[PDB]
């Protein structure tokens, strides 16, 4: 069985490999695949299209560091929706813009600089729909709904207020059924997941609603002393599977 | 697709309801360690079946056993130590087997069932609950009147300590998940007890 | 056991809806009832369904008819079935109500109660439970903003239901209608939520 | 003889109870009818129940309809069955009535009469026509006394009978429900009993 | 066939063995096993319980004599409940009330201290559920109910006043049906019975409510002359087949 | 489970309907034999058929012969000799076949079907009851009007005597078991004959 003590995962290693990016870790997490599936290619027979779809594999599939947000005590998290993100970064990004259709798979990492110290772990999860709501007031007549900056948070990943908030209504206790890769921190602070992923959807454009919203709220506090370092920061780093896009046409942010 | 999945998941019931906010679950989901000079000081308690407590019900499991009146199957329940690294200390966990009491006692409650953790030796122990009951199947709902339907009690006591340089927090967590082992059954449907709709609609 | 998986849980029948024609009532005074059909609009098999992400529909419908007397009285009942494409008649004697392309059931009250079987009707593999962002394109103002939601795939269809008589009803008709899935595939793992209100069983 | 064996010697039909919705009567004014269901509750089918210590049933259940009149009146009646867990139906309108989880059946009162099997109802691998000894671990007062006898396993469960009217009924309906026992394999040593009374037909 | 005259059995002999005790008795009954089954260890498929139980054979397989009681010419009958009498006595007893679960068959051997003379053979059965109930009031109208004493008499196994009270309502003359051991004493009294029983509830705790009674009731008067003795006593002993039991736990009576 | 298993029970059914209470079935249910110096004394009688005497009804037998229209089978009756060791004493008891009276005497009775009882010689005797009969079923219930539904008279006598060392009682008893042969059969059920419900419920 896995070991007890880490949330972990790796003391190990890991090393993520895509085109003309190739990042190594000590400090990193076992992955995990999402549903026990890998990211795959549209099949003919599932895909719709008949336009030949351009797979840039290398510069595509690679790494960006899109962000790094330092982590306090305790955080608000944030969370990334995945199209846009790589969108606002080339070269996956233009080409996202611009193509009417991107589906992937993507392989995530996030690292933090490694602490042992640190505890209080951190949720960290992908959500296909997640999908976002208000408080309608707080009375609940009000019947309130979506930024259009909210819903495309570009490569910021625009942060959840709360936790449930994070989307949607769902608590932290109950967000655990989709499964997480905890980073307690205890150990090295560093998550792989790669999730394939067969979308709801057979197909969206995720030139709107984003496809996923990766999610990073803490479940314990960060408790420490007086005695050491107040901050660290916690980065993260995604590959996309080899993307499918549809619909070359002239090229908008939207 | 089959509920039983939903109840093996991870998802994490609160040791002991106890509700600073009702709104948040949080407060009670994670339990306090720290530093005690006492020896076989109660760290927590909750009815091991699920319902009673109803942070378990909160959880997948919970919600679960609250849909089918009757359930059996081994629970598991793992413990996870949020503490630092520098941090060490060692725990009892133990499920009092039906027919017992809560132990209300270091050496009482030992006995029973139990594992010890040791800190540092293990960030996270697993404790297990066995089923064991008189009747093949339990109801969900235990009233005060049925004593077939009780699973019984879990405990958490600090078997050695909690200890850290100082330089080091003097408090730190545990969080609690749980689940439902591979061989975990249910029956009687009912109307959701999980959840009851605040309103019908024509 | 037999009940943990879907199919079991799904099987028994649902009161998907009701609805009311009064004789007497102003309101239908016009032929018209004709429902939208959700999978939704139960609030407890609202829950269910929101269970799990996606799946595929294969239902039998139930028809019965009740009063709110709860006798029956005799009433020759036709109602058709459209897809959304379609204009819906407009009025009890609209041209369309006597359409080519709507499933036509003819049935008394009694009936002894109809019973149809009725395919998944997407454009798409599934109907999703939720939708997190639009269908539209284009600028996402404050006022449009309601639009999130919609996924607009999962919307089944209406179904018409028409009385015969030009005049208006000498007496009043209910319908209530129950819906079994004739067997559903569902896999995904997904939460179902106990939470706070933003509205009636939300996430969100 | 054929007779001889159990399954000839039940399998006559039996009545296990009629309940009473009067229409005008303030009783059952409120939609209510619901039944716990016994096996018992015929005092001669109890005897002879009585007389094997342990059965499985398998039932067939008839419905039929009759007025103290005798007549017959057309209602439609859709009556569901609810297991032990649940929480009952409240009132006729009571929400649960509208239930994803109670077997429903729609019938007109002549029916002709509807028909239904039903499944053993027990926890436990038989049902047991008496216990000696309580349910309850806890201690044994003399108030708590009457507790010695459930065995709460022989606890059928109920049916839930509703009628469509929101309103009162014109007409009223009684039941009377005949079970036939599909198969039953018993077999234990036990004694009928005749003998003084503690209470009806009471060994103890 | 068997012989007549006897109500026996045994001239012969019987021989109980168990752990740590064996008995034999030159008077005794020819073993008469119940429902023609022997007693057994649950199966794999019958257990729900999914806990190795403890099956301690010897120590808790054994002869103990529980009880003696003197008989007169006539006396009210005592029935025994099989759970509780041993619980008293360890070593089984002390596990019976430690242990939720008890289930076993056990083999029965009533002794009195031989006589020819005896008459008025004496009615000797075990009853399952037996079912206590009471006068009522007598008008019927009481409904009244059990002792919790009662209904654990523990070793002593609590007397029945009156014969067909004994459990339940059951007459004398209807009693027989349930078989029994007659121990006419008119040969040598003495009675063997071997009760495997499936038992009606799949599981008894029998920490409560006994899974047995085993009962006692003259059907003949012992008539007598002045000329001799006026007392025999009558002695059971029973030593149980391995039992099951489940919930190791703490200790209740209970 | 069938009905005829309960007929073969050993269940006691008392010679003669004799209540000295009706509470208790007891005191018909033994029937005394004493030292008597006569020869040839009747010790009881009872119509063999269960239902008429009572006794045999209130037995297993006698129940659900109640229960059925119609039986055939050849009917057993044991007698068990309560008596003390000491004691001695022949009996005889008798089958008197149909459309014959009871004999009313030693020498008519003996002739009929008889076994001879030794006591000391046989603590108990078994007497058998053939099915004679000229229909294929009889009914059960035997009023004044069905001859075809009799069975006859059983009738139990002195053989030799009753002898017993004074040191010992004068007095014993006998106690009567009766069940049915292997091959006993029912017919044309009714309503429960054995037990008439004191009332209905709705």
């Amino acid at each position: 069985s896995p070991t007890a003590e880490a949330c972990g995962y790796s003391d190990r290693v890991a090393q993520l490999t895509v085109g003309n990016s190739t990042i190594t870790t000590q400090e990193a997490a076992n992955v995990i695949v999402a549903y026990g599936e890998w990211p795959q290619y549209c099949p003919d027979t599932d895909a719709t299209a008949v336009d030949k779809p351009t797979r840039p594999d290398v510069s595509v599939n690679r790494f960006y560091t899109l962000d790094t947000k330092d982590w306090s005590s305790s955080s608000k998290g944030w969370y990334w929706k995945f199209p846009d993100i790589l969108a606002e970064t080339g070269v996956f990004g233009q080409n996202a813009q611009f193509h009417f259709l991107y589906r992937s798979g993507f392989c995530i990492h996030v690292q933090c600089n490694a602490s042992k110290f640190h505890q209080g772990a951190l949720l960290v999860a992908v959500l296909p729909e997640y999908v976002t709501g208000t408080v309608s007031g707080n009375t609940g007549h009000e019947n309130t709904h979506p930024p259009y900056a909210a819903t495309q948070p570009g490569a910021t990943g625009f942060e959840l207020t709360n936790p449930y908030i994070l989307d949607a209504g769902i608590p932290l206790s109950q967000l655990l059924v989709c499964p997480h890769q905890w980073i307690n921190l205890r150990t090295n602070n560093c998550a792989t997941i790669v999730v394939p992923y067969i979308n709801s959807v057979p197909f969206d454009s995720a030139l709107n609603h984003c496809n996923f919203g990766l999610v990073v709220i803490p479940v314990s506090p960060l408790g420490f002393l007086q005695g050491a370092t107040p901050t660290i920061p916690i980065t993260i780093t995604v590959a996309p599977m080899n993307s499918e896009f549809s619909g070359l046409r002239q090229a908008v942010t939207q | 697709r089959n509920l039983l999945e939903l109840c093996q998941i991870d998802t994490i019931m609160e040791v002991n309801n106890l509700t600073t906010n009702e709104a948040t679950p949080m407060e009670r989901l994670r339990i306090p360690v720290q530093v005690q000079t006492q020896s076989g000081e109660l760290c927590a308690a909750f009815k091991a079946d699920p319902g009673l407590d109803g942070p378990w019900q909160s959880t997948m499991v919970g919600q679960l056993c609250r849909y089918y009146t009757q359930w059996s199957g081994s629970l598991k329940i793992t413990f996870m130590f949020t503490g630092s690294f520098m941090a060490t200390g060692k725990m009892l966990i133990a499920y009092t087997p039906p027919g017992g009491s809560l132990p209300a006692n270091r050496m009482q409650a030992m006995l029973g069932t139990h594992v010890i953790w040791d800190f540092g030796l293990q960030s996270s122990v697993t404790l297990v609950v066995p089923w064991i009951s008189n009747t093949h199947y339990r109801s969900q709902a235990t009233g005060s009147f049925f004593d077939y339907y009780a699973t019984g009690i879990v405990s958490l006591w600090y078997q050695t300590n909690f200890v850290v340089p100082i330089g080091a927090p003097t408090t730190a967590y545990i969080v609690v998940l749980g689940s439902a082992q591979k061989n975990f059954t249910m029956r009687l449907c009912r109307d959701t007890s999980e959840l009851t709709q605040a309103a019908e609609y024509q | 056991t037999e009940e943990t998986s879907i199919t079991n849980f799904y099987s028994r029948a649902g009161l998907v809806g009701v609805v009311n024609m009064p004789v007497q009532g102003t309101s239908n005074t016009k032929g018209f009832a004709k429902w939208g059909i959700d999978i939704m609009g139960f609030v407890q098999m609202r829950r269910k369904l929101e269970l799990m992400t996606y799946m595929r529909f294969s239902a039998e419908f139930t028809f019965v008819a009740s009063t709110p007397e709860g006798e029956t009285t005799n009433l020759i009942l036709q109602y058709m079935y459209a897809p959304p494409g379609a204009p819906l008649p407009t009025r009890r004697d609209s041209y369309e109500w006597q359409t080519s392309t709507n499933p036509s059931i003819i049935s008394k009250m009694a009936d002894p109660p109809a019973q149809v079987s009725v395919p998944f009707l997407s454009p798409a593999s599934a109907y999703q439970w939720f939708y997190d962002g639009y269908p539209t394109f284009g600028k996402h103002p404050i006022d449009q903003d309601f639009q999130y939601g919609m996924c607009p795939n999962n919307m089944m269809g209406t179904f018409c239901v028409r009385m015969i008589g030009g005049g208006k009803p000498t007496q009043s008709v209910t319908i209530r209608i129950y819906m079994r899935l004739k067997h559903i595939r569902a896999w995904v793992p997904r939460p179902l939520r106990s939470q706070n209100y933003t509205m009636r069983n939300y996430p969100n």
